[PDB]
């Protein structure tokens, strides 16, 4: 991402392109076909790049919140426990993550 | 009048209120009431504040401006970088030391020729600063010496690159050339980077200026600052240097309108919302 | 190594919103000492790309200024807050419920009034009475303070270098920093 250093990691191959793509093209047929006996897979070095820009913010925000009950009740056989499971703006909430 | 040693001279010794005797028209002008504003301000005070200034204006006091014309020699020393800021007290007891030894009529005379003389020089200085040619003419005219003024071809851009050599350090005051040893160098401006070097530009230069992964990088350094003051008649339109320099005078108004594209790309781009590590990345990947 | 420097990377201050001092990108270098012709020439060139970008990012990014690094950046050159006016909508009228009130009504709770048909309208300024001044925040110092590209390094006279490279110099002092 930035433009300083996309001469040597892309040189390097940590930020680029995969090996089907700056290698020859004489040589991604060549491993392709021989791949079931010579491979040359591990031998070139594949950038996998985590991007930058519109998946997670920089602002004030939690990941885990604690939410105390609004309206508990204790019977002799039973507990209740009322909660509000307030989603602030632009979030979202999988109910897989929430738990008691 | 801020950088003026006299007046200087005058917030640091000069009373700050009106003596009857470095302002005696002023106030005549308050004890006999003829003033435009407060005309009898003088009426009302006591006899110690009203006839004690009437005795110092009807026969008014000597004084000495010896301290008042040493401290504007002082303070003008002190402002041409002749002395040191914390010398300042130290050269003047010096200064009033030797005019009390050699105190004459043709002293206190040769101090007033001298604090007009120091008026000058600290104008004078201040006058050269904003212009910043002195300095640097002589040194590039001296370096222009050792370089030859025939190279054998493409000798039209040569005549008019080193004219417009001497247009960078005329209308840029705060760039300078100089000597460090064997090669001369050129600053674009004080304490700043990108210094080339003019001998090893020029000995790179030489056998390229009629040609039509060779070029020094500090020789292209000299060819994007001297893009600017070299027209497109300046050199050539095929010559491999000349072909550059309009390149370079490409690239140097690209790069004053992607700073204008800069600024209005990420303005509305906080505005419309946005993350603010991801808008000034995406808008230089966008402008590189 | 003077035709092809290493750039100067800045270290921020987030305190007093400054650049502390640039050194050099000694973290980032890359290994050629055991590479030949065929291989060192192309590194130098890789060298000499990421200098030519910082350049180019220098003249689209950083803000022209005289002295590199100054110690209080004017109002008109720091990103300031520009927000909205403020809408408030008034809740109550205050001349209609001293009139109940004084008439014997009792008000309690909370047009909004049934007895009111008035609404009152604020707006406010939401921004400061003064701009801010002195200090670039994180995102400024990103834009401004683009690693320097320092050709032929220190070869002038003395007072002709980047002093405001060093973490300890005072601009307005010229002088470094001790330890009282």
């Amino acid at each position: 991402a930035t433009p300083s250093m996309m001469p040597q990691w892309s040189y390097m191959h940590i930020s680029g392109q995969d090996a089907s793509e700056y290698l020859s093209p004489g040589l991604v047929q060549f491993a392709r076909a021989t791949e079931t006996y010579f491979s040359l897979n591990n031998k070139f070095r594949n950038p996998t790049v985590a991007p930058t820009h519109d998946v997670t913010t920089d602002r004030s925000q939690r990941l885990t919140l604690r939410f105390i009950p609004v309206d508990r009740e204790d019977t002799a056989y039973s507990y209740k426990a009322r909660f509000t499971l307030a989603v602030g703006d632009n979030r979202v909430l999988d109910m897989a993550s929430t738990y008691f | 009048d801020a950088t003026d040693p006299a007046v200087r001279a005058a917030l640091q010794s000069q009373p700050s209120g009106l003596n009857s005797t470095d302002d005696w028209r002023q106030v005549m002008d308050r004890i006999m009431s003829l003033t435009a504003r407060n005309p009898d301000a003088f009426r009302q005070q006591p006899q110690a504040n009203r006839l004690s200034a009437i005795l110092e204006a009807v026969v008014p006091a000597r004084a000495n401006p010896t301290h008042e014309k040493v401290l504007a020699i002082v303070n003008a020393l002190a402002e041409n970088r002749a002395i040191r800021p914390d010398e300042a007290g130290l050269v003047y007891d010096a200064l009033l030391q030797r005019v009390a030894r050699y105190n004459s009529g043709n002293v206190q005379t040769n101090l007033d020729r001298l604090v007009g003389d120091v008026r000058e020089a600290v104008a004078q200085r201040e006058r050269a600063q904003q212009q910043g040619n002195l300095g640097s003419m002589v040194a590039l005219n001296a370096f222009l010496s050792t370089q030859p003024a025939n190279v054998p071809r493409g000798q039209e851009d040569y005549t008019n690159f080193v004219s417009a050599l001497r247009l960078m350090v005329t209308e840029t005051p705060q760039s300078e050339v100089y000597q460090s040893g064997p090669d001369y160098f050129f600053q674009t401006s004080r304490q700043g980077l990108q210094t080339v070097n003019l001998s090893q530009a020029f000995k790179n230069l030489q056998g390229l200026w009629g040609v039509r992964s060779l070029l020094t990088p500090n020789s292209r350094l000299l060819l994007l600052l001297i893009a600017p003051f070299t027209d497109s008649g300046s050199v050539s339109r095929d010559t491999y240097l000349g072909h550059l320099l309009t390149l370079y005078r490409e690239a140097i108004g690209q790069a004053h309108v992607d700073e204008h594209t800069f600024q209005e790309i990420t303005s509305v781009s906080r505005a419309l919302g946005q993350e603010d590590t991801g808008s000034l990345e995406a808008t230089l990947n966008y402008l590189l | 190594s003077k035709e092809i420097p290493t750039p100067y990377m800045w270290s921020y201050q987030p305190q007093m919103g400054l650049a502390a001092g640039a050194a050099q990108d000694y973290s980032t270098r890359i290994n050629y000492m055991s590479a030949g012709p065929h291989m060192i020439s192309r590194v130098n060139g890789i060298r000499a790309h990421r200098n030519r970008i910082l350049l180019e990012q220098a003249a689209i990014t950083t803000t022209p200024r005289n002295n590199l690094n100054p110690r209080s950046w004017p109002a008109a050159l720091v990103y300031q807050e520009s927000p909205a006016p403020t809408t408030v909508v008034l809740p109550r009228d205050a001349q209609a419920e001293v009139q109940m009130t004084n008439s014997g009504a009792q008000l309690a709770g909370g047009g909004r009034p049934s007895f009111t048909p008035r609404q009152a309208i604020l707006t406010l300024q939401t921004s400061s009475s003064e701009p801010r001044s002195g200090g670039i925040g994180t995102l400024q110092f990103i834009e401004e303070f683009v690693p320097s590209v320092y050709f032929n390094p220190f070869s002038g006279p003395p007072g002709h270098y980047p002093d405001q490279f060093i973490p300890n110099f005072d601009a307005v002092k010229d002088s470094a920093d001790g330890y009282d």
